[PDB]
């Protein structure tokens, strides 16, 4: 993008030079960070990185641990009726 | 080159660019070399321009076509055309194949959380065999833990059965995922963004000792970039290199423990050259571009400016960028990473 | 207590054939599970212009009238012209 | 357009996201690019894990 | 007879530890062996004329002068143009 001035306009070159001054001083990138990231509604959705995990998930293995302790508890329930009979 | 002469002695991106500009303008040209070799510098004491910028102001040249950075101090003496190639401060790191043997990669199939959770089921089932039937009961439960899971009570029968189905899914899952990384290896770091490169001190990073790259972080008022400057200012040993050839040579001999920040044009060019190890990661940090320079009030200023915009619209510039970077590139990593 | 450990005279072929049955099931469970982990290990789709043009499941389009569409039209690059010829003849309208 | 209100005198300067094109460079004066950009890809990132 | 069936308190922990070692090897045998059968599965074998140009392990070229070489030169097709750009600068001379 750019700023436009009429051909042969007085303020043509002064504005052109004034844009290079704002860029090197970092005023343009600072203003870009203002209305985009700072005042943005998803400032948190720009820091978390999603990468390819190497290891195997713990959630799928949880389904096996919840069916094991579910058997250990059911086992101790049958241990008491066999001790009385 | 010794067997050639004239303009056919040289070749490159700007060599083809000069022929296209002259074709739409209709003049003959000659390719000359700058004397001192270092362009775009104005001494603080003498105020005498040198390089290719001084040859236009002093009349020793008519036009200049080369990767010349567009700055404000150069605009007050000569006329700059619109940018023909955009770039910015990027990150260059060696491609980690990994190619990563070790003991931390052995317990990789199962996760760090499953290797430390299976033991909670081990000692949890060996302690039930105490209750369904101490120095000989743990001696027995471990002898009853190895052989799957004297248990005449029905309480102890189903403990060895569910434990059998429980260890079945774990050993099936261990084999399944252990085959998933001898088949495809990503693998897969390291983070491409620049803000992640600053939050750690394991892998060093630096820029050129003198140039536009170091001054960008010095006066930057952005939070992310200021922490990058306070690091390199107090980072020992010297994280700055003398020339650009020393910075690229320092990332190659650092075992992936040193990064170099430079322009994306040079970074993308090194990635496509031998030994094919550097890879540009993440987006650039700032917005800058090259351009063509003409003297103020010259008869070729506006006519050449209107010609570059015609080149970019017809897809000519990107076709030239794809020519001397990726087509004629010696990239052997695109053939070594897929074999 | 005979199921947790695999499976005389007559009871030999009972536990003999039962073991071979539960052999294939625990073999099929391990073989099938390995395939779905290798598929997601492949993906992707990777951030690039060609990976967007190499597949056609996740379709892609631009604006109907604007500088974006005119880019692919007169583009003389191999990767982009392939994207143009795709969207130019893609149905329904992308 | 905004380029029209510059060649026809109804305004003195146009400050906006105005794409620098050749057909516009022939009629008005463009400054240096204060913001670089290019055609990119927007995809809904999964949101696939289940 | 105690080594086939997996693996005193001293010998009981010999039985528990010998299994977790042989359990990983048989899995490291099973998992790695699946990697070499999936490998082949990705043969070509035996591919199309287009995919011959997508890889550089197997080199390809034509005669130094004839109706065949000129075809790839002026072929505006993207596939044959990619083939021509390779053979033109491939070193050594193909
Ligand atoms: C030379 N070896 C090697 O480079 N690796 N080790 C295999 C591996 C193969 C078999 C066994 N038993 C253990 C590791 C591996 C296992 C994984 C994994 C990634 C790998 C690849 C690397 C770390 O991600 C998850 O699991």
């Amino acid at each position: 993008y750019g700023i436009a001035t009429p051909k042969g306009s007085s303020l043509g070159t002064p504005v052109n030079l004034a844009v290079l001054k704002l860029s090197e001083q970092g005023v343009l990138d600072k203003l870009k960070n203002k209305w985009w990231y700072d005042k943005g509604e998803c400032g948190a959705k720009d820091s978390g990185s999603k990468e390819k995990t190497s290891a195997l998930s713990l959630s799928n293995v949880a389904g096996v641990f919840y069916i094991l302790v579910g058997g250990l508890g059911l086992a101790m329930l049958v241990a008491l009726i066999e001790f009385c009979y | 080159h010794e067997m050639l002469e004239g303009n056919e002695r040289y070749e490159g991106y700007c060599v083809d660019l000069a022929a296209e500009i002259a074709k739409h303008c209709g003049f003959k040209y000659k390719l000359t070399i700058v004397g001192d070799g270092k362009y775009g510098a104005r001494d603080a004491d003498t105020k005498i321009w040198n390089g290719m910028v001084g040859e236009l102001v002093y009349g020793k040249a008519d036009i200049a076509i080369a990767p010349l950075t567009i700055t404000l101090v150069r605009e007050e003496v000569i006329d700059f055309s619109k940018p023909f190639m955009s770039l910015g401060i990027s990150i260059m790191i060696k491609k980690p194949q990994k190619s990563k043997p070790g003991v931390f990669s052995f317990l990789d199939p199962l996760a760090y959380e499953i290797w430390m959770c299976i033991v909670f089921a081990y000692i949890g089932v060996s302690v039930v065999l105490f209750l369904v039937s101490i120095f000989n009961s743990l001696w027995f439960s471990l002898g009853a833990f190895m052989q799957q899971g004297s248990p005449r009570s029905l309480s102890g029968r189903i403990v060895g059965g569910v434990w059998w189905f429980f260890t079945l899914i774990i050993i099936s899952s261990y084999t399944a995922n252990l085959a998933a990384f001898l088949t495809v290896e990503r693998m897969v770091s390291p983070i491409e963004s620049a803000e992640d490169l600053s939050k750690q001190t394991e892998i060093a990073y630096g820029t050129l000792d003198s140039g536009s790259t170091k001054e960008f972080f010095r006066r930057s008022k952005i939070a992310v970039f200021d922490k990058m400057w306070t690091y390199m200012r107090s980072a020992e040993p010297s994280v700055f290199v003398r020339t650009t050839a020393e910075g690229v040579a320092r990332v190659r001999k650092s075992k992936g423990k040193y990064a170099y920040l430079l322009e994306s044009t040079m970074n993308e060019y090194i990635e496509q050259r031998k030994p094919c190890d550097t890879m540009k990661v993440g987006g650039n940090l700032d917005s800058k571009g090259y351009g063509i320079a003409t003297p103020k009030g010259s008869s070729l200023g506006t006519p050449v400016n209107l010609a570059v915009l015609k080149l970019s619209e017809q897809g000519v510039l990107d076709k030239l960028k794809n020519k001397w970077w990726y087509d004629k590139g010696e990239c052997g990593a695109k053939d070594s990473g897929s074999k």
